[PDB]
RNA sequence: UUGGAACGAUACAGAGAAGAUUAGCAUGGCCCCUGCGCAAGGAUGACA
RNA sequence: AAGGUAAGUAU
């Protein structure tokens, strides 16, 4: 209601399915807005991890609104669909490990983050090399948790483990169908 | 019925935010003072799980003005005219500051 | 003295061109003169032809479209400049 | 067809003798298309669940 | 062709059709009666009697063409001056062509494409000229002004119309005329009738 | 309520104003016969002006009472053999999602004429403990393959 | 074919008349070369028909046919695939009898449309995607027409 | 007189003109078009009877329905107005003895 | 019935059912004078080019030719039988005899689809191929 | 082929592997052994 | 390999074939065909197939 | 060893469902827009 | 009396 209508959503995603109804409720009065569900859990939970989110709303005294810019510069540079793409892998390495992606999330003793924005200021190729090593380490706690070779991985299950969706079949009988 | 018919011929929101170097936008917390959103006729298609689902929102928020007033007016438009005004008796005995639920 | 072909003619003309040429470049590539086409891919196209790619590196993927893009615009600026 | 006619005339059913069974006679034939889709031997003890 | 070909030819399509008008007839005769018979038998008689009737129809139609009209002068003169008695008595103002300003050019309009998009109302399976019909009246609906000036525009100056397709429902006792106009005239007649 | 040749209903009818200014609906309803070619049962009257002049929820409340309810009903069906728990958090599909994308896919007659009996072998395998029963079918009987 | 007729032998006897008007072709060689070929142009229009073949229905197709993908196809795919609200409409609640709704026609129900049970909170909006619209050709007419 | 080709940079007679357009540009998908349409109809076999077997068949039918054809009137099948051919019953058993009674019915 | 091909002894009928590979032969058994053959006849020939494609259509008159009386049961007034590859193939048209059609049929459409059916089923490799009409009943109301 | 005699010592039966059908045992006659 | 060098003299045959101009008067082509010395028609081979079996030879020679 | 049956028996298999399925790009059609080439043609600014 | 034949490979 706050945002105009040029701004107002027509698609609101969910990343947890008990919050399908309740939206369905508190948007009676929007019905051209479709909610969807996400089966494939992303890694928005883990961005209050980042340095900048924690301390900021442990120590918040009142409850409040507030606005970030988690694309810092990168829109000037990339568009929107590979800055959400690098997000969601830079959160997703977050959620992994949140201590090696820490140290991954700045390549260089040079690089910093000014205080308007979240992420460290880098350069293109830099972006590209930080994005290949936290694949790599995105993929690494698969490989040791699940007991899985790397290379095992073909490429379009590689993309399911970024995003999130995992599948398991504790029921091996139903083999009975073929 | 229109007064010269004859024979032959919601869910509002008491919340705001105004949206207007630094990482941090606090933006300011509004209040309106009365929210009226049109009956929105037809706009349900579950109107049991509807009605659940405003049953919870009473529950877990008593004192919310917005959740009797879509509560009662979707008996209103669900023709259950009787409900409705027990749902918003118990709204006001609940939400007595609310000049909304009085209206 | 000179005719003038109708707008017609002039269609057909410019048709049967393209023709010809499309076809040259197809059994080109049936021969294997000239690599097959790659698609053309577009910042729009970029998660219809490079979707699966772009969640490993995005980066690398989007240098790779805007190279593409970019190459597209030097043949027809080269072109441009060679003609002019 | 049935509910267009009999809420058309609604009591001049009752006196029309002939139209009951007509409107019997319609409805076994009826049943009895369906019997013979599901099966071509027809059956004896078809029930009317 | 010669001839002798051409008057056997018509030898045989005279015969042929002597036994196609006496067959279709004791086959309708059947099926009044109440004969059981098949449905690509009901389907052929029923071509067979549209076929006849047609050719019926043609006959009369060119009848009036080249006898005139059948209402003599007097017939006429009286029937018209009775009727214009009876507006005199009841005080009968005519009816306008439809003002540009009407107070209600839209609500007839939308009250005839209702009629229109009602043989849709039940859910099927669209053909072309059934989908080309209900684009006429989604954009009519669309534009209510645009469609109500070719309505006035048709009313005005349209005095020539394209051919309408006629089948004929099965009754199993008689024929029924079905007729099937063009939809961009279907919705000016559809407002003209609400009008 | 339900009372009124012009039904109550229509008073409150959503669209009550635009229904004032239809005229002569009865004749022009009447006169359809000649636009359609299907015959309608109810050429007599409107749904929206003269309203619904029948009700059928007690014929189907003692259709339901009379068979047994629905534990009597659904002896006769397949239904136990689902092993649904219960009737409540149920629904049909009327059209598979298969069965449904070929209702255009450029089929011959001969093709879409047996795709249109395909909710038939659904209906019998709905009733096939009571179709299929020596009650009702009497003769030999034959055991499948397998 | 008499208006197509007047215009030619219009044409024909304008040609004439500018012929005539200076006095040239007294004897009248250029109105028989012009009457005989009128006669030749009417010949042609009562031309009969030629021989047509009849194509013949084509073979019954079986076996895998390679169909592109694209733009085109995703539109086709919008336009003709299931939309959300035709969905609901062909899935029907167990045990949940409903009061019949359109009164020409029993058959027809909304199904889950409108109806407790199908999930849905708030209603099901019109895929604009399935929006019926005019031909490329009926457009053309109405450009012809205002 | 003489004229440049738009289409083909060649001088030409200005009689052939109108002929030269219209055929110097005849797209060549016309001619494999009319090629494919030809080998089929070459290849299209003849789904009626010729005229000599239409006669025949219309002779030997006009020969048994004497109650349309002929003068005398007999039964709907009867022509007016030894050998016995052996045939095998579709038996794998008597494949043997069929045979050797067709090889001994040859003179 | 005299437009459609005609096959004169056994030797031909044979010959015919081997020659073609990826059509199905459509013979009809009976005589030209027959009138339920007629009618079978005329709706042979009524759809005779629309399945040229797909089908070809033979006449083989059984007093002529008997050679085939005793194995296929030809006594009717009229028969036809789809052969595919050299295949007898069985049509479960309901009748109880999924062996072959022995009635006249009227609507040319019924035919079109009873060999449309034999010409999937069989080009799939089957023996019986149910038809799109169960004719347990003339369906005659 | 059409028009084409028969060869001599032919049985029509044979030479195509075809197979009869009994649907009954009314009809037909009786099977000789 | 040979192969790739047949293929690539026929698809530059054709390249070629595509830059020929012929004339689109029947006599002249006749005239060309005589001088050149295939025949005017084989197996019954129209106007349009006798031009392209002109810039055939063209081609080739 | 030598005959019955061979339209049978047995062995294997049995989804007897329903199908020319489906994703990407390019071509082609249409309306712009931009740049360059080609053939011409407008209007206009400039003193000693 | 029926309209109640799975078809397919293999000997």
């Amino acid at each position: 209601r706050s945002l105009p209508v040029e701004e107002q959503p027509k698609q609101i995603i969910v990343t947890r399915k008990g919050m399908l109804d309740p939206l369905e409720v508190h948007l009676l009065d929007f019905p051209n807005i479709v909610i969807k569900g996400s089966e494939l859990q992303l890694p928005f939970q883990a961005c209050l991890k980042v340095e900048k989110f924690g301390d900021l709303i442990l120590k918040a005294t009142e409850p409040q609104m507030v606005l970030f810019n988690l694309y810092d510069d990168w829109l000037k540079t990339i568009s929107s669909y590979t800055a959400f793409s690098r997000l969601i892998l830079i959160l997703r390495a977050l959620h992994v490990n949140n201590d090696r992606a820490k140290v991954i999330l700045k390549p260089d003793k040079t690089t910093i983050t000014e205080p308007h924005h979240i992420w460290p200021t880098l350069t293109d190729e830099e972006w590209i090399k930080v994005e290949v090593q936290l694949k790599d380490l995105i993929l690494a706690d698969y490989g040791k948790k699940n007991n899985v070779n790397v290379a095992s991985l073909t490429q379009s299950e590689i993309r399911d483990i970024i995003l999130g969706m995992e599948i398991s079949a504790p029921s091996q009988q139903r083999q009975q169908i073929a | 019925v229109d007064p010269r018919q004859t024979q032959f011929g919601r869910n509002t929101l008491m919340d705001m935010r105004l949206s207007q170097q630094t990482v941090v936008d606090p933006k300011g917390y509004l209040t309106d003072l009365n929210s009226m959103i049109p009956t929105h006729g037809g706009d349900i298609n579950d109107i049991k799980k509807a009605r659940l689902l405003l049953k919870s929102v009473r529950e877990t928020n008593p004192h919310h003005p917005p959740a009797w007033i879509a509560s009662a007016r979707l008996e209103e438009v669900t023709g259950k005219l009787q409900v409705a005004r027990n749902l918003i008796m118990k709204g006001t005995e609940m939400c007595p500051k609310s000049e909304d639920v009085w209206l | 003295l000179g005719v003038y072909l109708t707008k017609k003619e002039q269609k057909k003309l410019r048709r049967q061109t393209r023709r010809e040429a499309q076809k040259e470049l197809q059994e080109k590539v049936r021969l294997g003169l000239m690599p097959p086409p790659e698609p053309k891919v577009r910042i729009s196209n970029l998660m219809r032809v490079l979707g699966t790619e772009a969640v490993q590196d995005p980066t690398k993927v989007e240098a790779h479209v805007r190279a593409q893009m970019a190459k597209r615009q030097k043949a027809h600026e080269e072109a441009n400049a060679a003609r002019k | 067809a049935l509910i267009g006619l009999m809420t058309y005339f609604r009591e001049a059913v009752v006196n029309t003798q002939e139209l009951l069974d007509l409107l019997v006679k319609c409805e076994n034939k009826i049943q009895t298309r369906i019997k013979i889709g599901l099966n071509s031997k027809m059956p004896s003890r078809f029930p009317p669940v | 062709l010669p001839t002798p070909i051409e008057n056997m030819i018509l030898r045989y399509v005279k015969a042929k059709a002597d036994w196609w008008t006496n067959t279709a007839h004791y086959n309708r005769e059947r099926i009044r009666r109440g004969a059981t018979v098949d449905k690509t038998v009901c389907k052929k008689n029923l071509g067979r009697l549209t076929r006849l009737y047609l050719k019926a129809e043609q006959e009369r139609q060119h009848n009036y063409l080249k006898d005139g009209p059948y209402i003599t002068a007097e017939e006429a003169v009286a029937v018209y001056t009775t009727t214009v008695h009876w507006l005199e008595s009841r005080r009968f103002s005519p009816i306008p062509f439809p003002p540009l300003s009407y107070k209600h050019d839209t609500k007839l309009l939308i009250l005839a494409l209702e009629r229109l998009k009602e043989a849709y109302s039940v859910k099927s399976r669209l053909n072309q000229s059934q989908r080309e019909e209900l684009g006429l009246i989604e954009q009519a609906y669309d534009n209510p002004h645009e469609a109500l000036s070719r309505i006035k525009r048709h009313l005005l100056t349209q005095r020539a119309f394209k051919e309408v397709g006629i089948e004929f429902m099965d009754l199993y006792s008689h024929l029924v005329p079905v007729y099937d106009v063009e939809p961009l005239e279907k919705i000016t007649d559809a407002y003209l009738d609400q009008y | 309520w339900d009372r009124g040749i012009p039904r109550i209903n229509t008073l409150f009818q959503k669209d009550r104003h635009t229904l004032a200014y239809d005229k002569g609906w009865r004749v022009r309803t009447d006169f359809k016969q000649y636009q359609v070619l299907k015959q309608n049962p109810f050429w007599w009257t409107h749904q929206r002006h003269d309203g619904k002049l029948w009700n059928l929820n007690n014929y189907r409340t003692d259709m339901i009472q009379a068979l047994g309810g629905v534990e009597g009903i659904l002896e006769h069906t397949l239904f136990k053999g689902t092993y649904f728990p219960t009737w409540e958090g149920l629904f049909w599909e009327k059209a598979s999602g298969f069965e449904e994308s070929m209702k255009w896919k450029k089929l011959t007659n001969a093709q879409r004429s047996g795709l249109n009996q395909i909710p038939n072998r659904r209906f019998t395998l709905w009733w096939s403990p009571t179709i299929n029963r020596a009650n009702v079918y009497v003769g030999f009987q034959v055991q499948l393959d397998l | 074919l008499r208006r197509k007729a007047a215009r030619l032998v219009a044409a024909k006897c304008t040609l004439a008349a500018r012929v005539d008007s200076f006095h040239e072709s007294t004897e009248g060689k250029v109105g028989y070369e012009l009457k005989d070929e009128i006669e030749r142009k009417f010949d042609k229009w009562q031309e009969p028909p030629p021989v047509k073949q009849v194509k013949p229905l084509p073979a019954p197709l079986d076996g895998q046919r390679k169909k592109r993908g694209g733009r085109r196809y995703r539109k086709m795919k919008e336009r003709l695939g299931l939309t959300e609200i035709r969905k609901q409409a062909n899935r029907m609640s167990f045990g949940e009898i409903e009061e019949d709704a359109y009164q020409e026609d029993l058959g027809f129900s909304l199904g889950h449309l409108g109806k407790s049970g199908s999930g849905r909170v708030r209603q099901t909006q019109v895929n604009e995607a399935t929006k019926a619209r005019i031909s490329k050709t009926l457009q053309r007419t109405l450009q012809k027409q205002s | 007189e003489y004229l440049v080709s738009p289409i083909t940079g060649e001088k030409i007679p200005a009689s052939k003109m109108q002929e030269h357009m219209r055929i110097g540009l005849l797209d060549p998908r016309w001619l494999e078009q009319r090629d494919r349409s030809i080998r089929e109809k070459q290849s299209d076999d003849e789904v009626y009877a010729p005229g000599l077997d239409i006669e025949s068949s219309l002779k030997q039918l006009a020969e048994r329905r004497t109650d349309i054809f002929g003068v005398e009137e007999t039964a709907i099948g009867k022509k007016i107005g030894p050998e016995e051919k052996v045939t095998w019953d579709g038996h794998s058993g008597s494949m043997a003895r069929t045979q050797q009674a067709a090889q001994a019915n040859i003179t | 019935s005299y437009m459609l091909p005609h096959l004169h002894n056994g030797w031909q009928v044979d010959q015919a059912i081997l020659s073609e590979e990826d059509r199905v032969v459509v013979i009809r058994f009976g005589h030209d004078w027959d009138p339920t053959c007629m009618k079978m006849d005329e709706v042979l020939y009524s759809i005779a080019e629309k399945v040229k494609n797909f089908a070809v259509i033979y006449l083989v008159d059984i007093t002529e030719v008997p050679d085939f009386n005793k194995m296929y049961e030809l006594y009717d007034p009229c028969t036809v039988m789809f052969f595919f590859r050299n295949k007898h193939i069985m049509i479960d048209l309901g009748t109880g005899n999924n062996n072959k059609i022995n009635w006249a049929m009227e609507d040319k459409q019924e035919m079109v689809d009873i060999i449309e059916t034999v010409y999937r089923g069989a080009r799939k490799g089957r023996g019986l191929v149910v038809s799109p009409k169960d004719y347990s009943t003339k369906y005659r109301y | 082929f059409l028009g084409m005699p028969a060869p001599l010592g032919y049985v029509p039966g044979l030479g195509r592997g075809a197979t009869g059908f009994t649907t009954r045992s009314d009809i037909g006659p009786a099977r000789d052994a | 390999s040979e192969r790739q060098a047949e293929v690539l003299a026929e698809f530059e045959r054709r390249k070629r074939a595509r830059q020929i101009n012929v004339s689109t008067d029947d006599s002249e082509v006749k005239a060309c065909l005589r001088a050149l010395g295939e025949p005017i028609t084989l197996f019954g081979e129209g106007p349009a197939e006798r031009r392209e079996r002109l810039r055939n030879i063209l081609s080739v020679v």
